[PDB]
């Protein structure tokens, strides 16, 4: 599975740019795709979603009317056509694949990213930003929601991501308690509906990064500000 | 020369087995359970109709979560359904379209199907690419596949129209054990709840109990007058029920080695396609060629209820592992969830 | 309305699956399905060669029409257990060897399999395309052997035309539903390249008549 | 000039024929619907045709009463508009469902392999939606123009198309004859031409594919060709008197008939209409119960 | 012939030497199992609509 | 009314 973004670079305010994501190694047309962006020193921000089959499209309020997300399924390519570019669009843009069915694991593969330099939402609160740690020890990261993430169907739509210092984010936990494929048992998640916890059993050196909680109950998807682990 | 005493010995052995069986029949089941109490009237509603197959559904199997079920039709499709919402989770195109059986793996990661192509295909449901793919093609039967059941993620037992059953190593693709001894086509298998035994029912009106680890046949149960189409273990694994073309279900005990009850009615003349027990074993459910499913009191051999609502032959049945629902698949190309 | 975001996305995936299932059903309904039966050593393989280990499927297209043909020989299992799978094929192609009359007799065994297939409950409305194979060998052996070796109550000219017409009538007589299914009869050789044309014409007829029934015209 | 009078027996017969065709149409097409809905192609065309014919004849007691009272309508304006609208909508939908059957049979029988895609795209429920909306539109002039009034020369209320909603008295004849000729063309001449053409080609096919040498093919040959001819002949015999008399009488306002011809037309017209209502009574037996499978369904359910 | 026939007689010798309990004991066990689990059986004891996933 | 058969029957034109 591989997602490669391209089309970034230095641009002038008010101009236009097209970002392109080339997929390879998976059934691209079965996955819905997202664009998520990260400002130079800030956290993850959801931008746009195009459904599998292009029948559903959502935009964040800050990019609506300026950005248009599009999909080329025979060519395995995702596009983001940006117009009227502002200095607040300076971010690294990520391409995220996401499949939805009973028991699926959405938001599970993120691309490497592409850098673009310009010359009633659910609030996720991660009260802590930074946490000092020593390997072999346990740690708990907390997140609280403006609104209850538990749905009447019984699911609690909270996701945990880890971003190691130089890499793209990685899905750790989906739906508040389910461990993602490939993630060691040291990670567990629990929570209430408006208050959530990610617990790490024994730290290791590869567990240092920023942890983000995301809600997937309503659109626009909203992220936490991120908690950073320092060894 | 010796062939003569060989048939003599077989004939005396059959007589002796019958004498031992008669010795144990001290009181019929109908006499012990006569004063226990009736189940009154069992009345079940269609809760869901699963639509989307375009030909006769031949097989269905519940997952162990009691929510997902796999359905096999001769449109060349396996459909995995979410029964609570009626959403289709997966549609799987089969290489051969004459599928007769299908199985859901108890871990939920795999699905199996086979039929007139003589192959058991294993389908990986949880890939990194997001699509379902064939992971194995178990070849080596010389007749059609009639039934298959996962023991593990790596083991599966198959019954065949070539009169045999087989245990497979899914990873190496080989038959670990072969189960010979039937003289007609084997139509159905049922795994014991501890999966150390299984029972098969062949087109010789007999059922056999097999040891999975030893490959030997321990017990042979006769009594049906025609081909056994369906077989199901009792919840505790000490008994099982068969269904035949002679329009009868029979209950067999393992430790008494006898038939304990016959389920029949003068106004039922057609053969039985499928059987299963409710969670306590109190009710026996049976699908018929006359488009119905009858509900039996398994302890008193009463008709306790009917599930009517299919327009062609009821080909396959399934009670969930939590006992909340029954699914019926039919030749009219619909699945129905009852409660 | 009352669904979550992931619920709505799952419903959308289910409806895309429904679309694909309807398109594959529409594509399957435009195809012709032929069940190919025959006796032991009867000329099925040559017919398969012209048209082109469980069930063997053959695909071919002829004059804008797509054909699927299912050879179910080598399926050494009780037919009554799987023969209902083919209730709904367009027609049954039955191969018979004409040279088998003087070799139970192969001709009588072929007549019994034909009679069993024609009057089966699953095939009440299913026309039969009867291919009489090896007519060359038949015309060779019929000059050296009378047809009475298999039909002692036969009387007629020991010429290929007379005996072959008599045998075609003997086969058509086994149909006990003469107002429900037809029997299409064609004599063939190993060299006859008009066999696919004969199959196509008979199948067009079957389609026209199924559509007469299904349009209510009956 | 000449006096325009009714044959005395008309006010007594015409209500009787209206109530009779009401009974036959209602029971026949209620049986058809009870079978279709409470048990193959043509079932959607049979169901639409049964609804159309049943609603065609179901409002006839009101015009039977209107006739037996010598044209005095005690039912309000709403019911002139509604009854007349339903009687016209379902005239159209009857004829359009018959043409749809003819066309779907053409596509299914004549060249079935080539017109499979087209039969998917343009037949089935597409044709029924289109014919129901087209019948509902083409019949709106009666919903907008049909009013109750009292020619004070009688002191009686009578449904009538006024045309002073749309036209002056010197341009009312253009409206009468234009709407009449439009109705005749769209309701008889185009659907009849299509039914006739389609059944000619279906008859060529049926006569070519059922060989008359084997006796069973001969029987089916005769049975299918017979019913095809009877369908076409019944449509013509039931619907052509009405259209021809209507046309001649309206064309007699531009010309001058000898007024014996005019009295004959003016008087024979009610019975031509009553004949056109017999198609709605005959359609179940020509289309739905011609099929022995459908008959046995209906009877085994009843019996 | 000899092989298959000896195979039959030996399978019968293995099938004849099993421990069999009386039908009354087996029937009593099936009766006891159905009684111990009657309350957990939702097709026998229909559950309230609140506890039914197939509402 | 313009036609004589505008009334006298359900069929208006």
């Amino acid at each position: 599975v591989q997602l490669v973004e391209s089309g970034g670079g230095l641009v002038q305010p008010g101009g236009s740019r097209k970002l392109s994501c080339s997929a390879s190694g998976f059934a691209f047309s079965s996955f819905g795709m997202h664009w998520v962006r990260q400002a130079p020193e800030k956290g993850l921000e959801w931008v746009a979603y195009i459904s599998s089959g292009s029948g559903t499209i959502y935009y964040a309020d800050t990019v609506k009317g300026r950005f248009t997300i599009s999909r080329d399924d025979p060519k395995n390519t995702l596009f983001l056509q940006m117009t009227s570019l502002r200095s607040e669009d300076t971010a690294m843009y990520y391409c995220v694949r996401s499949i939805y069915y009973y028991g699926s694991s959405p938001f599970d593969f993120w691309g490497q990213g592409t850098t673009l330099t310009v010359s009633s939402d659910i609030v996720m609160t991660q009260a802590t930003s930074s946490v000092p740690v020593t390997p072999g020890e346990s740690v708990s990261i907390s997140c609280r929601s403006s609104k209850s993430l538990l749905h009447s169907n019984g699911n609690t739509y909270l996701y945990w991501f880890l971003q190691r210092p130089g890499q793209s984010p990685q899905l750790l936990i989906y739906r508040m308690s389910n461990l993602a494929s490939g993630v060691p048992d040291r990670f567990s998640g629990s929570g209430s509906g408006t208050a959530f916890t990610l617990t790490i059993s024994r730290l290791e050196a590869e567990d240092v990064g920023v942890y983000y909680c995301m809600q997937h109950l309503e659109y626009p998807l909203t992220f936490g500000a991120g908690t950073k682990l320092e060894l | 020369s010796e062939l003569d005493q060989l048939r003599q010995e077989a004939e005396q052995l059959k007589n002796q087995i019958r004498d031992a069986r008669k010795a144990c029949a001290d009181a019929t089941l109908s006499q012990i359970t006569n004063n226990i109490d009736p189940v009154g009237r069992i009345q079940m509603r269609t809760r869901r109709t699963l639509r989307g197959h375009l030909a006769k559904i031949y097989a269905m199997h519940w997952g162990t979560d009691s929510r997902l079920l796999v359905s096999a039709s001769q449109d060349g499709k396996l459909i995995i359904w979410d029964s609570y919402t009626t959403n289709k989770v997966h549609a799987i195109p089969l290489r051969s379209s004459w599928v007769m059986t299908c199985a859901y793996a108890p871990s939920g990661n795999y699905v199996a199907c086979g039929g007139l192509d003589n192959i058991c295909s294993i389908y990986n449901l949880k890939t990194r690419e997001g699509n379902v793919r064939v992971s194995r093609e178990l070849a080596g039967h010389t007749g059609y596949l009639s039934c298959c059941r996962f023991l593990d993620d790596n083991q599966i037992v198959t019954s065949s129209g070539d009169t045999t059953c087989a245990l497979w190593d899914i990873e190496t693709g080989q038959q670990t054990t072969t189960f010979t001894g039937h003289t007609g086509d084997v139509m159905s298998l049922s795994l014991a709840p501890d999966t150390r035994l299984f029972v098969s029912g062949a087109c010789d009106a007999s059922a056999k109990l097999w040891d999975v680890r030893e490959g030997m046949c321990r017990q042979t149960f006769t009594g049906h007058e025609s081909d056994i189409n369906a077989i199901c273990f009792f919840p505790n694994g000490n008994a099982f029920a068969t269904g035949s073309d002679d329009a009868t279900c029979r209950l067999f005990d393992l430790r008494a080695d006898q038939e304990l009850m016959t389920y029949s009615h003068d106004n039922i003349i057609c053969g039985i396609t499928s059987v299963s027990f409710s969670k306590s074993g109190r009710l026996l459910l049976a699908g018929y060629d006359d488009f119905n499913c009858n509900v039996w009191d398994a302890l008193k051999a009463d008709r306790a209820g009917v599930l009517a609502g299919h327009d062609n032959r009821v080909s396959c049945l399934g009670v969930t592992d939590d006992g909340m629902a029954v699914a019926t698949g039919s030749w009219d190309s619909f699945l129905k969830i009852w409660n | 309305c009352t669904l979550s975001a992931e619920d709505k996305a799952a419903v959308e995936r289910s409806k895309m699956i429904d679309r694909n299932l309807r398109e594959d059903g529409e594509k399957a309904a435009r195809e012709v399905k032929l069940l190919l039966l025959g006796a032991g050593e009867s000329g099925k393989n040559t017919i398969v060669k012209q048209m082109k280990t469980g069930i063997v499927e053959t695909h071919f297209t002829f004059k804008d029409l797509h054909f699927k043909m299912f050879d179910v020989g080598a399926q050494r299992s009780e037919r009554k257990k799987w023969i209902h799978c083919f209730e709904g094929v367009t027609a049954i192609i039955f191969c018979v060897a004409l040279s088998d009359y003087d070799l139970m007799n192969r001709m009588h065994a072929s007549m019994k399999l034909f009679d069993s297939i024609c009057n089966n409950k699953w095939f009440t409305d299913t026309s039969i395309i009867l291919f009489l194979n090896k007519k060359d060998l038949f015309e060779e052996k019929i000059k050296k052997s009378p047809l009475t070796i298999c039909y002692p109550e036969y009387a007629g000219s020991n010429t290929y035309e007379e005996a072959a017409a008599y045998i075609q009538c003997q086969f058509e007589d086994l149909n006990k539903r003469k107002d429900t299914k037809e029997i299409y009869t064609h004599f063939t050789c190993s060299t006859d390249t008009k066999n696919v044309q004969f199959v196509f014409d008979a199948v067009t007829d079957v389609i026209i008549k199924n559509n007469l029934k299904d349009c209510g015209l009956f | 000039e000449c006096e325009y009078t009714d044959w005395k027996s008309s006010g007594a017969l015409i209500p009787a024929i209206y109530m009779l065709v009401f009974l036959l149409g209602t029971t026949g097409n209620g049986l058809v619907l009870w079978t279709v809905f409470r048990s193959r192609s043509a079932d959607i065309f049979i169901a639409s045709l049964a609804v159309a014919d049943l609603t065609f004849v179901v409002t006839l007691p009101l015009w039977a009463t209107y006739t037996y009272r010598d044209y005095d309508w005690p039912f309000g304006t709403f019911f002139c508009k509604l009854s007349s609208y339903l009687i016209f909508v379902n005239m159209y939908a009857s004829v359009f469902c018959l043409t749809g059957l003819s066309f779907d049979r053409y596509l299914a029988i004549v060249r079935p392999v080539a017109n499979a895609r087209l039969r998917l795209r343009v037949s089935g429920a597409v044709a029924t939606a289109v014919l129901w909306v087209l019948a509902a539109l083409l019949a709106m002039p009666v919903m907008v123009l049909r009013t109750t009034g009292d020619l004070e020369n009688t002191t009686k209320v009578q449904c009538y198309m006024d045309y002073s909603m749309v036209a002056t008295v010197s341009s009312e004849w253009a409206w009468e004859v234009g709407l009449g000729v439009s109705s005749t063309t769209v309701g008889f001449v185009v659907p009849f031409t299509i039914m006739l053409t389609c059944y000619f080609f279906i008859a060529q096919t049926i006569a070519g594919h059922f060989r008359k040498e084997r006796i069973e093919g001969l029987r089916k040959r005769r049975r299918l060709l017979s019913i095809i001819v009877v369908l076409v002949v019944t449509f013509a015999l039931c619907w052509m008197p009405y259209h021809l008399v209507k046309t001649l009488y309206m064309l007699g306002s531009l010309l001058h008939w000898p007024c014996d011809f005019d009295l004959f037309l003016m008087n024979i017209f009610p019975y031509c209409t009553c004949i056109s209502y017999v198609n709605s009574c005959l359609n179940p037996f020509l289309y739905a119960f011609f099929d022995p499978r459908f008959r046995q369904a209906c009877t085994s359910m009843l019996c | 012939s000899i092989a298959q026939a000896r195979k039959l007689v030996e399978q019968l010798k293995m099938e004849a030497n099993i421990d069999r309990i009386k039908v009354s004991k087996a029937a009593a066990d099936l009766m006891a199992y159905c009684e111990a689990h009657a309350k957990e059986d939702p097709l026998l004891t229909p559950v309230p609509a609140s506890e039914n996933p197939f509402r | 009314c313009r036609p004589r058969l505008c009334h006298k029957g359900p069929m208006p034109f």
